[PDB]
């Protein structure tokens, strides 16, 4: 979300200021992929407003470009349209006719799955693709619902369906209310699927979590069920606390995307030590030679810790640390 | 029992690759490494994680080169980083290190052919530091490539670094003898093209800087346009650097070409 730090008279300043040293950041780092040419005043994010409207200039969106991308990268990395983008852009809450193509692709895709297990791994990584698109909360009821059929029927030693299936099922039931018929075989599904050797499904069981603790005030008892994640995060930021080099790079920076997220937007469903060790071994990590950690992963923690040093959660002593 | 059903998930993944789908076949060949990892085998483990490495850059190979896909979002780039690494780690507990320099470079080159050369410089300095003790002109060419892809992503710093690191470890093992001698031609130049884009103060100028800047403030035709260069941005004369770019077009490779055009850029 935009910050509550902003928009004061003291904000405004340290706005400017960050916004001349994010530029030329954004001159020495980042990736021209939206760029063709060679100016030095040329950093532009395609976020839009929000019946779409103007496009939103890069001074005013400062620290609204998420954790999980490389600086001005240009890419699908599956975190394109939020489900605040989805609850709010369609009146949903808990000029080419896109909507026919696809109903007309749920209709096929659901005849498919209800053929090689070829065909039914691309049509599922093809549904969580289209997913975007759609703008009716009954098309993503039939999605949960095919991909539940499918879950049921096709067997579980398929670890490729699973890397394709799993963030697909969690972005349909968080468009839906997760209610607990659906929150129970979701979060069993995410907390077997973490356990996998699988590294992306690990990514897009992760990936999953992000969508699931997005947006929906959740279910006391499936809240409970989060702690899972956090010694996840607890061991897999131990583990790759001294050597970035040797282990992997999207599955490091996403995990720490989401784990600043919990730190932010869920405090209290995990103790204050869980938040100070994440402090401490991005400090780690930081403190790297310039060859251990590479430069995507250390400005995108860099960028998420003063994210959360711009929000009023964090308390006063890790702040000093940082 | 296990090298049987070892041979039959080896039949599967030749059936599949005659089948030309692989993201299977290479679920295959991770099956084929489970089983030699079942008993104790060790580089045959390594030949089928590699190959499974093999199927998934393929598989990534056409999606992002053949097709340039908008949908492509690197799922099979992770499973081979994860393959490697394996393979990687494989090679380093046998004992070997020359292979899991290979399967660095590999995966380097890979992700320098689908536009990400930050990883690429990355793997490559990797598979250079392993084979410093063992193969010194390979690593020469591995930190080569490393500063190519340093030069791609915009990191001239770390090009500086590379290419000393370059020069000095030619110094060490030319006394020049060969292709030592064009490494050494290919730093004398690109780092002179780099300190005249960036300039650094005399705090950060280390010394071998001061040694090849009082050097020049390789053949006699451009070591003299490198001097009158030099002398030329040292002086910000812009009308020679014009005719020196026209005349130094067909002398360089088209990297040091792109240094000497932001060289030419930055001083006007």
């Amino acid at each position: 979300k935009p910050l509550k730090a902003l928009d004061t008279r003291f904000g405004r300043k340290l706005s400017i200021i960050r916004g001349i040293v994010e530029q030329e950041i954004q001159a020495m780092v980042s990736k021209r992929e939206n760029i063709a040419t060679h100016h030095l005043y040329q950093a532009w994010d395609p976020v839009p407003s929000l019946t779409t409207g103007a496009l939103i200039s890069h001074e005013k969106l400062l620290l609204q470009i998420n954790p999980e991308r490389e600086l001005g990268s240009m890419s699908y990395k599956l975190g394109q349209v939020s489900i605040h983008s989805v609850w709010l852009g369609n009146s949903i809450t808990p000029g080419v006719d896109i909507h026919s193509c696809s109903q007309f692709l749920l209709e096929l895709y659901s005849r498919w799955i209800l053929t090689p297990a070829i065909l039914i791994s691309e049509v599922v990584r093809s549904l969580l693709v289209v997913s975007d698109l759609f703008t009716e909360r009954n098309q993503f009821e039939l999605m949960y619902v095919t991909l539940t059929e499918l879950r049921r029927v096709h067997p579980s030693e398929d670890e490729i369906l699973a890397q394709y299936l799993v963030p697909a099922t969690c972005k349909a039931a968080a468009v839906l209310g997760m209610d607990k018929a659906v929150a129970e075989p979701v979060s069993r599904l995410l907390e077997s699927t973490l356990r996998s050797s699988h590294l992306p499904s690990r990514v897009g069981a992760l990936h999953g979590v992000l969508y699931v603790l997005e947006c929906d005030l959740l279910d006391d008892t499936a809240k409970q069920l989060i702690p899972v994640i956090s010694d996840y995060l607890l061991s897999n930021l131990k583990g790759i606390a001294h050597c970035v080099n040797i282990h992997s790079q999207q599955h490091v920076l996403v995990m720490c995307a989401t784990a600043f997220y919990l730190i932010e937007n869920y405090p209290l469903d995990v103790g204050p030590e869980f938040s100070a060790s994440i402090i401490q071994m991005c400090g780690v990590m930081l403190s790297g030679s310039e060859e251990s950690t590479p430069s995507i992963i250390y400005h995108c923690a860099l960028r998420g810790l003063e994210r959360l040093l711009l929000s009023e959660q964090l308390s006063r002593l890790d702040a000093e640390s940082l | 029992n296990v090298a049987e059903a070892g041979e039959q998930f080896g039949q599967l993944g030749r059936e599949l690759r005659a089948q030309e789908c692989l993201p299977y076949a290479a679920w295959c060949q991770l099956a084929v490494a489970r089983c030699q990892q079942a008993l104790f085998h060790g580089p045959g483990e390594a030949l089928a994680l590699t190959e499974a490495a093999r199927l998934f850059l393929r598989q990534e190979r056409d999606a992002r080169q053949r097709l340039v896909c908008p949908a492509a979002y690197g799922e099979p780039l992770q499973a081979a980083a994860s393959a490697l690494g394996a393979a990687v780690r494989l090679h380093l507990e046998l004992g070997q290190p020359a292979a899991a320099a290979a399967l660095c470079l590999e995966l380097a080159a890979a992700l320098r052919d689908l536009g990400q050369p930050a990883a690429a410089a990355g793997h490559f300095q990797r598979a250079a530091q392993l084979q410093l003790p063992q193969l010194p002109l390979a690593a020469l060419q591995a930190l080569g490539e490393a500063a190519s892809c340093q030069l791609l992503a915009r990191d001239y710093t770390g090009a500086l670094a590379v290419f000393t690191r370059m020069q000095r470890l030619a110094r060490e093992h030319g006394s020049a003898l060969g292709a030592f001698s064009d490494v050494l031609v290919r730093c004398e130049v690109s780092r002179v093209l780099l300190l005249l884009l960036l300039q650094p103060p005399p705090a950060k100028l280390l010394p071998e800087h001061a040694q090849t800047l009082e050097k020049y403030s390789l053949p006699e035709e451009l070591f003299l346009l490198l001097q009158s260069l030099v002398m030329a941005t040292h002086e910000k004369d812009t009308e020679a650097i014009k005719s020196l770019q026209v005349e130094m077009w067909p002398l360089l490779t088209a990297e040091q070409n792109h240094l000497l055009h932001l060289v030419l850029q930055e001083t006007i």
